[PDB]
């Protein structure tokens, strides 16, 4: 428990050593699409495209890529939305994953803090393997850039805002 | 064929004494080691310190000597791990 730790051990001691933090956790969290995949078919051919991603969409219009995308990233955020206060965040990964997104969906798995068999001693046998980041303070506060960013419409972000403390958006 | 500056201090003739163990040994009675524990460290603050000699030096200070966390660690899959996480560092 005690004598080195990452930041997993951290965050269990303190929900350990009070108990209206806990609770306050819990009230917060306490309240079925077919999408085929894939994109940068159609993107090159009328015009640009030029580097694949959906960091295309980033350096300029979100226009630029499949429209009926652009769909999903307001549609399936929004049954994200009611998600995430009937809880869990590995729950909306997995319709995040549906919407189309596949490096954008790397955010909830970002959302993971380091638990490991090199730094955690009884998070060492319930996983075998690392997890999380251990950079997850840059992580939130870069996520949180993105919960104000002015290039992203209200309907990506609002669970940025979440996933760093949220901003009422 | 052999023309190290840093053998011409006989402190690290003395050195390399040090970082051994001597053996009294029964078959002769003359010196042999029963261990060596010689470091790459000994010939690092009488070397030149630019040179890629430095760094072979240092290289084998890292890999050929021995890199350990200093405390224990409740598990042992967990204390090994920063041996080589320490001298990965």
């Amino acid at each position: 428990l005690h004598p080195y730790n990452s930041r997993g051990l951290f965050e269990k001691k303190l929900m350990q050593d009070n108990k209206q933090l806990y609770q306050i956790w819990i009230v917060m969290v306490w309240l079925p699409k077919n999408v085929p995949t894939s994109k940068w078919l159609n993107s090159i051919t009328s015009g640009g495209l030029k580097s694949c991603d959906l960091d295309f969409p980033l350096r300029e219009n979100t226009n630029v890529l499949d429209v009926k995308d652009k769909e999903e990233d307001h549609i399936f955020f929004k049954y994200i939305y009611e998600l995430i206060l009937a809880g869990a965040i590995d729950e909306a990964l997995e319709e995040a994953k549906l919407s189309d997104n596949i490096s954008i969906c790397m955010i909830l798995c970002g959302i993971q803090e380091y638990l490991n068999p090199v730094i955690d001693t009884q998070i060492a046998n319930e996983f075998n393997t690392q997890q999380g980041i251990k950079k997850h303070s840059l992580w939130r506060r870069t996520v949180y850039s993105l919960s104000q960013q002015a290039g992203l419409d209200p309907y990506e972000r609002a669970i940025y805002s979440y996933l760093s403390g949220a901003i009422p958006n | 064929e052999l023309q190290r500056k840093f053998l011409f201090d006989d402190v690290y003739l003395d050195k390399e004494i040090e970082k051994v163990t001597i053996e009294a040994r029964k078959s002769n009675p003359y010196p042999q080691i029963s261990e060596s524990s010689l470091l790459f460290k000994d010939a690092l603050d009488y070397m030149e310190k630019t040179s890629s000699d430095y760094n072979l030096w240092k290289l084998s200070s890292i890999l050929f000597d021995p890199v350990s966390y200093p405390y224990k660690t409740d598990n042992d899959q967990v204390k090994m791990a920063l041996l080589k996480k320490e001298r990965h560092c």
